């Protein structure tokens, strides 16, 4: 029931794996992890 | 509005709203007191202290 | 005017029921119940304002 | 008729009975339609959630009959634990009459051993009545949706839905 | 010099904000806490009638109260010209 990366998982899993490689293939030129949301969760 | 009789000296209008005070003494061990106090027209947070 | 109250010998007192343990220990364990417990209120069931 | 919010029951604790249901807004997403490529998503993600809250409503509780009853018996709402633990006494009931009044003062029992115990039930004397006691509120009225607002004027509407409402009379 | 008195002990906080988590233990481990948006704490409706009992107010002051809600935006660009709008409270 939660779509906008709030109960979804870490960036690398749900997202398109086309440029997930390029997230850390492009080293210091594009060191980007604030560009996309990183949702972290806790047990219930 | 408390339009009352004018008096000579400063007096405290100490109004009492009838609000029930119950303390249930749950005693599931011999010599252990675990209690909660609560009121009905009164939340235990918002008050003058 | 020159006068004061001080304190010297303080004591607590407790007048227990001289019961037979047969009925005393049974019903203290029956008051030890999750449902059978104690509740005390007041004639002044009232809040205060200032 | 097309886009309503799932209704959420408002609560009053010591009474036990819920006041009435209301719509959600302080987390409700933007309805400024993003475009033809996301309008089906904002109406689609919500649509499966409408069936999430619909399916569990029949599972968590039996379907609605009396929508808000104060005079409430216990069946799904749980009556507290019925198990007693009974222990013996260091001194006997009938082995004490021989001594103290006669001469010998008293101060398993290591005088004359006996085994006698009696167990009695711990359960609530008669069944649970009135509103919800401790914590059974979510299991009694799960947030449920009326997807067609007031469809049917004079016969019946969402009745006990109003917080300013009692079971005896409307209005 | 034989002059006798008691200490006047307090504290002076200024440049900080008072933060409270929402978990069972109450600890800010990530964005979602143990009782923050659990299952009961997501579906049911509730109220807030909390007091703000305070110290000397020599001048009229606005007690600025924040609430830790959620405002996450996904910037969609599937098209060469249009930003798709999604805003949550």
């Amino acid at each position: 029931w939660s779509y906008m990366h709030i109960s979804g998982q870490d960036a690398s899993e749900y997202l398109s794996p086309g440029l997930v490689q390029f997230a850390r293939a492009t080293e210091t030129y594009f060191s980007l992890n604030n560009k996309f949301r990183n949702p972290t969760v806790a047990p219930t | 509005t408390f339009e009352v009789d004018p008096m000579d000296e400063p007096t405290l209008l100490y109004v009492l709203f009838e609000v029930f005070d119950v303390v249930r003494v749950h005693r599931p061990h011999r010599g252990v007191i675990e209690t909660v106090y609560l009121r009905t027209p009164f939340s235990a947070g918002n008050a003058t202290t | 005017d020159g006068a004061s109250i001080k304190f010297d010998s303080i004591c607590l007192y407790a007048t227990f029921f001289p019961m037979a343990h047969n009925t005393a220990s049974t019903l203290e364990a029956m008051l030890r119940n999750d449902t059978n417990d104690q509740s005390f209120n007041d004639y002044l069931s009232a809040a205060n304002m200032l | 008729k097309e886009i309503p919010t799932p209704y959420m029951w408002s609560y009053q604790p010591q009474m036990g009975l819920a006041a009435g249901a209301a719509q959600d807004y302080s987390t409700r997403i933007n309805y400024m339609s993003a475009g033809p490529h996301m309008i089906s998503r904002v109406n689609g993600i919500r649509a499966h959630r409408n069936r999430i809250l619909l399916e569990q409503a029949a599972i968590t509780t039996t379907p609605r009959n009396n929508l808000n009853p104060r005079s409430w018996p216990a069946a799904l709402v749980y009556q507290e634990s019925p198990a007693p633990t009974t222990v013996v006494l260091p001194r006997d009931a009938q082995a004490e009459v021989q001594m103290t009044n006669s001469g010998a003062q008293l101060a398993r029992p290591s005088f004359t051993p006996r085994q006698a115990i009696l167990t009695l039930q711990t359960s609530s004397s008669e069944p649970r009545s009135g509103g919800i006691g401790t914590l059974q509120f979510i299991e009694e009225f799960v947030p449920s949706v009326y997807f067609n607002p007031f469809s049917g004027p004079p016969g019946h509407y969402p009745d006990q839905f109003i917080p300013n409402f009692d079971a005896v009379k409307d209005s | 010099t034989a002059v006798d008195s008691i200490t006047q002990k307090k504290f002076l906080c200024d440049r900080t904000l008072w933060r409270i988590p929402f978990s069972s233990n109450f600890m800010s481990m990530g964005a979602l806490t143990d009782l923050g948006q659990n299952l009961l704490y997501a579906n049911s409706a509730h109220a807030l009638d909390m007091t703000f009992e305070v110290d000397p107010m020599d001048e009229p002051t606005l007690l600025y109260v924040l609430f830790e809600v959620f405002d996450v935006v996904r910037v969609h660009r599937p098209h060469r010209g249009v930003i798709e709008t999604v805003y949550l409270r």
